[PDB]
This record gives C-alpha cells, structure tokens and sequence, in this order.
C-alpha cells in the first residue's frame, strides 16, 4: 500500500504524458499492460520513440533524492 | 506469564515486562515511528525495532 501511494505521488511529480506512458507500459493503477506498439498507437506516434520516452523517463528518475525514498523499498 | 506481587503499585495499574510490551504493541510502535519520521518506511521501522 505504501509503495503504491509513493509511486503514485512521484509519478505525479513527473510530466503528464511521460507519466501516462509509464503507467501504460506497466500495470500501474491500470489493467493489462499493452506492448509498446499499442501505446504508441495510443499517442499515434508508434515506433522506437516510445521506448526513447521510456528510457528518458527512467534516466530522469535515476537522479537521487527522489527515488531514495523508494530505494527504501528494496531489501 | 507468571505473576508477582510488587506492592508499591497504585491500585489502578500493573507492572508489565518490557519485552512483552514490544511484542504486543509492535504495530502501534511502527505507527508512531513512521509518524514522527524517525523511520523512513515500515521495513526500516522493523529493523529499528529489532
């Protein structure tokens, strides 16, 4: 429960459509996950750019002080 | 556990071992630890109790 709350607020901390991308790529707060091509169709930009978005978001969250609170969930 | 007298008590109280106190109130302890921020998350609270 704590993890879902924290991940939701930290996603809220990031940009809008990137956040929606990351929610859709996974099952975060949503049902079955669609593969990259289908989400790209969802934005109508359907290609490697979507994984470019994924990698850029991951890179952007790599920076500490935001994820360390979530780092705690590792053990 | 086994009971013992301990006369100095007030009528409305009872002597309770620490270690049982931790064992019983574990979740209350976790709650307070997380509220005051002494522990970042529940898992760290558990390690801090142990």
């Amino acid at each position: 429960e704590s993890l879902r709350a924290a991940t939701h607020d930290v996603l809220a901390g990031l940009t809008a459509r990137e956040a929606k991308v990351l929610r859709m790529r996974f099952g975060i707060d949503m049902n079955t996950d669609y593969t990259l091509e289908e989400v790209g169709k969802q934005f109508d930009v359907t290609r490697e750019r979507i994984r470019q978005i994924e990698a850029k978001a991951l890179r952007k969250l790599r920076h500490p002080s935001r994820s360390e609170v979530l780092r705690s969930f590792l053990d | 556990s086994v009971i013992t007298v301990g006369p100095y008590l007030r009528l409305h109280q009872c002597g309770l071992p620490k270690k049982m106190a931790l064992e019983l109130f574990k979740p209350f302890i976790y709650g307070k630890l997380e509220l005051r921020g002494l522990a970042t998350t529940i898992k760290a609270a558990k390690k801090m109790v142990e």
